[PDB]
């Protein structure tokens, strides 16, 4: 279990400027990775919107020390008004040395991330989403819960929770059809359709998925290897006004 | 330490950390300094369009439209000190911010930061933002509408907030006219029947016209800025409303005005039609009032002689000798008649009888009838009752001496009464 | 009680007199569409006067109806008491209505030139940061410093632990 | 001048 | 209160007779538009204003909400005007405070 901090970017900056003047202040060697790819917002076909940009790298030497292990990823664009965001994993001194570094560097100020139900649920579309190498597009399922925190008083309704097989997930998107927004069609409407609530207008806590994810406002939990790209763009979208 | 920052000062660089500058012993605290800190960038950098700073405020101000940030108005007071100074990126401020897209965000932000900024901002446009400020006028119109009401109190705030820009633009030398070009285009929108009207008095419309009154006659007793001769006044179909509606304060800046806009007409020809319209409007304002020729002059504000059947036969007037006249004077407007109440009691203690009126109206009827249920001897009659009213109303005791001052100014006859 | 009774009049009052200005607005219709030709939506030039037209009306309506009862009270029903007092409180509310509009012209003003003041004081300013200078054995002395820095921790240290009766500040 | 107000006054009757 | 609710009463009698009047006014509106030839038309000559203009319990009701209106809103937007003098009051309190920082960094 991996917990990940998000955190936004004001305006757009290069951050190869220096790799060789980013270690004395550090004492040790970090590499540089240089990355771009195509996010395909449609299917049919993608204009020059998801022209994307990500950066990776990290601050270690020993490989032994899982606890010890920082990643700092960045993605963004450079045409709309906010350029990119960034996030982290893990408690360190190195999670915040190079923030500095670049806090009196290019005078970007940083922002807590905030998720609302618009946005909470639409990330395990893209968690779920897969992507081989010949550019085919299958979904790999799981049993989502959700996490109901109602506010009220006497304490009356505190907490409850709607679970879904996910075998019924394949009944429902089936009945729907081919649907790229399985959450749009087969899943959050059911909810509505059947019992009545409304989950955007509920106060949401938490979207969990079978051993793939852990989704909260206050941060987004993955047992994955590295964040995927669709998660990021969506994200990106989101905290777009 | 304040006193070792001073030594360093020629040496003394500045990293970039806006926000940590902006949000809030042996040795001293931090507090003192951070409040000289915003003032020692102001000073270090130039007000400029590349100062990180400036920058910081409109990315900040965005955050609380969108709700980005935690709580809205933790930063509002910041930026508000800020966006003080700096005419030149204090426009952006309002530019960027007075379309229309914001308020639909956010109608409450806006507000706060609306009233703030502009009476401190001064004009720079030559061109393009009477309009653009005019539209933001408009915006509001069809969208306390689209609200519910006809006529929400954020249109009065924004019509005053404006207003006193416009006090900027015209004390201002520059673009002196185009304040009142634009103060020409509010008032024009704020007398139709829409917002306002007798029936529905929400008055914050006419309110907005003596405020603007106000202006205009504290830009007059002096030609430093001259209406065009076409229009002189705010309009002929403008202001003739505000006599018919008898908004005590209304009818004063008016008045006021009506003298001002009479200390311009003598230097503009007599034969122009405008010259005599407006002339037309200032006896005719004096005729509707204690006269009794309302009804046999042909032209009330642009009225021929009628409205006495109806209203008064379904239910009859029981009042008879020259009943037209009381419906005009202004001892028997309704909203003027108690104002004349209140002067009559002050008239009762200049004259040393004290006695009180039956009803808070003054008229023919209801002066025979206080007098028939103690007081000065020697008149009788309602007509010498109203001057002895008026003339203490020409004096300094109620706001509304610009009413009996302009009566008493027009016509000569009037004069000697004074 | 009557306050209860009263605040239906005036609810009743609103409504009565909003469907009385819209039927003079629609019976007005009902003639100005016959009576020249075929108008409606010309501009507020005689919709304006009509409009100031409406208002002398209603006014007219005020002192021809207002000459009444309250004329000739009848000491016991509320119909003309509750409009004198609405007369007191607009004629008191606006008196200082008028002097915070006065009020705040003068602070306007003032701010105009606390502005102006600031402004001049600025350029001076300005003016004095340009005059100055751009922003920008010692290693011995560094080793004396760090020196004395550890001989004076030590001395208070070995003072407190001995219960020294004069323990002082050391530089 | 007079146009800025004209214009008004035809959005308040579309209105 | 029960002369009072006769007033009620007896101008529920005028709404009653009101709303018929105005339920009749679209009623001839759409027969009076047929008698003209179109809608929308040039604006009408003096002489027939005139007679436009010359045709006008009601008004003692009038005078009620004309002047209850006027001020009951003399609070409302009153305390916007003083909370607008408060505030600029408060910053001219603020600004003399960072005008003696100016005066200070003159000094130094």
């Amino acid at each position: 279990p991996y917990t990940w901090k998000f955190l936004g970017i004001s305006k757009q900056l290069s951050l190869e400027n220096g790799i060789a003047k980013l270690n004395q202040l550090l004492n040790l060697e970090v590499d540089l990775d240089i990355q771009t790819i195509r996010v395909p917002s449609d299917p049919d076909g993608g204009t020059a919107a998801d022209e994307y940009i990500r950066y990776e790298m990290r601050l270690d030497i020993s490989n032994l020390d899982e606890g010890t292990y920082s990643k700092f990823i960045f993605l963004g664009n450079s045409k709309m008004e906010v350029p990119m965001f960034l996030c982290y994993c893990g408690t360190d001194n190195r999670n915040e040395v190079v923030l500095q570094w670049l806090k009196a560097e290019y005078g970007v100020i940083m922002w807590p991330i905030k998720f609302e139900q618009k946005t909470m649920i639409k990330l395990a579309d893209a968690s779920i989403v897969h992507v081989t190498k010949e550019n085919i597009e299958q979904i790999t399922w799981f049993s989502s819960k959700l996490y109901f925190e109602p506010e009220t008083q006497d304490k009356n309704l505190r907490q409850f929770s709607i679970e879904i097989p996910r075998e019924s997930c394949e009944g429902l998107a089936l009945g729907y059809g081919n649907t790229m927004h399985p959450y749009n069609d087969a899943i959050v409407p059911y909810i509505y359709n059947e019992t009545g609530m409304a989950v955007e207008r509920l106060p949401l806590t938490s979207v969990i998925l079978a051993g793939h994810t852990k989704i909260m406002r206050e941060s987004i939990v993955t047992s994955t290897r590295s964040l995927r790209n669709r998660v990021l763009a969506v994200v990106l979208q989101s905290i777009q006004f | 330490s304040l006193e070792q920052l001073a030594q360093n000062w020629p040496q003394l660089h500045i990293p970039n950390d806006v926000d940590y500058m902006m949000k809030p012993r042996k040795v001293m605290s931090r507090d003192s300094l951070k409040h000289l800190y915003s003032s020692i960038i102001l000073i270090k950098n130039s007000r400029d369009e590349s100062s990180s700073p400036y920058e910081w405020c409109i990315w900040q101000l965005k955050r609380c439209f969108a709700h980005q940030i935690e709580t809205p108005q933790e930063v509002i007071p910041i930026i508000i000190s800020v966006s003080s100074m700096d005419n030149k990126l204090s426009s952006r401020i309002i530019q960027t911010f007075c379309n229309l897209k914001y308020l639909k965000l956010d109608e409450l932000t806006l507000k706060k930061v609306c009233g703030g900024i502009l009476p401190l901002w001064k004009p720079e446009l030559i061109s393009g933002t009477r309009e653009f400020f005019v539209k933001f006028m408009a915006s509001i119109f069809m969208w306390s509408t689209r609200d519910g009401h006809d006529n929400n109190c954020t249109f009065s705030e924004t019509c005053f907030y404006v207003l006193q820009m416009i006090t900027n633009w015209v004390l201002d030398d520059k673009l002196i006219a185009l304040g009142l070009t634009l103060l020409h285009d509010m008032q024009s929108l704020l007398t139709l029947d829409k917002i306002f009207n007798n029936a529905t008095s929400n008055r914050f419309s006419t309110m907005a016209f003596i405020s603007s009154l106000d202006i205009l006659t504290q830009l007059s007793k002096q030609t430093k800025s001259d209406y065009a001769i076409q229009y002189l006044i705010v309009g002929p179909d403008i202001m003739n409303k505000v006599f018919s509606s008898d908004d005590p304060l209304l009818l004063s800046a008016a008045c006021r005005y009506l003298v001002a806009t009479k200390n311009k007409l003598m230097q503009y020809p007599s034969t122009n039609k405008f010259v005599r319209m407006q002339n037309q409007y200032i006896m005719d304002l004096t005729n509707y009032l204690y006269r009794n020729k309302v009804l046999s002059s042909k032209s009330l504000f642009g009225v021929s002689p009628d409205f006495f059947k109806q209203i008064l036969e379904n239910l009859y007037i029981p009042t008879a000798d020259f009943k037209n006249a009381k419906f005009f004077t202004i001892t028997g407007i309704p909203a003027l008649s108690y104002i004349c109440i209140i002067i009559l009691r002050r008239l009762e203690t200049a004259e040393n009888t004290k006695i009180k009126f039956t009803s808070g109206i003054i008229n023919e009827e209801t002066f025979n009838n206080f007098f028939r249920v103690g007081w000065i001897k020697g008149v009788n009659n309602i007509h010498d009752l109203r001057v002895k009213i008026l003339m203490h109303l020409s004096n300094t005791a109620n706001p509304y001496r610009d009413i009996a001052a302009f009566l008493f100014t027009y016509l000569k006859s009037l004069s000697k009464y004074s | 009680s009557s306050e209860k009774q009263w605040e239906r009049i005036q609810q009743l009052e609103k409504e009565h007199v909003e469907v009385y200005r819209e039927l003079l607005i629609t019976l007005d219709r009902l003639y100005l569409i016959r009576k020249h030709n075929h108008a409606v939506i010309l501009s507020h030039t005689q919709q304006r006067l009509l409009e100031i037209r409406h208002q002398l009306q209603i006014n007219l309506e005020k002192t021809a109806l207002l000459i009444r009862l309250l004329e000739k009270p009848d000491n016991t029903n509320v119909l003309f008491t509750k409009l004198q007092n609405l007369l007191e409180e607009s004629n008191s509310l606006d008196y200082e209505l008028l002097q915070s509009l006065g009020a705040q012209s003068s602070l306007h003003k003032q701010l105009i030139e606390s502005r102006a003041e600031r402004d001049e004081l600025m350029s001076k300013l300005i003016e004095l940061s340009s005059k100055f200078p751009k922003p920008t054995t010692a290693g011995k002395q560094v080793e004396v410093e760090k020196e004395n820095e550890t001989i004076q921790e030590l001395m208070i240290a070995l003072q407190i632990h001995s219960g020294y009766t004069n323990i002082s500040y050391t530089i | 001048n007079d146009i800025t107000q004209d214009f008004l006054n035809l959005i308040s009757i579309s209105s | 209160k029960d002369v009072l609710d006769v007033y009620i009463k007896n101008l529920e009698n005028q709404i009653g007779n009101k709303r018929y009047f105005l339920k009749q006014a679209q009623g001839a509106i759409d027969e009076i538009t047929k008698r003209s030839l179109d809608t929308e038309g040039k604006p009408v000559n003096s002489e027939v204003f005139t007679e436009l203009l010359r045709k006008p319990p009601i008004g003692f009701s009038l005078t009620s909400n004309f002047l209850s209106l006027r001020a009951q809103s003399s609070s409302e937007w009153l305390s916007l005007m003083n909370d607008q003098s408060v505030d600029q009051k408060a910053m001219l309190l603020l600004q003399n405070n960072i005008n003696s920082d100016l005066k200070e960094l003159l000094r130094k």
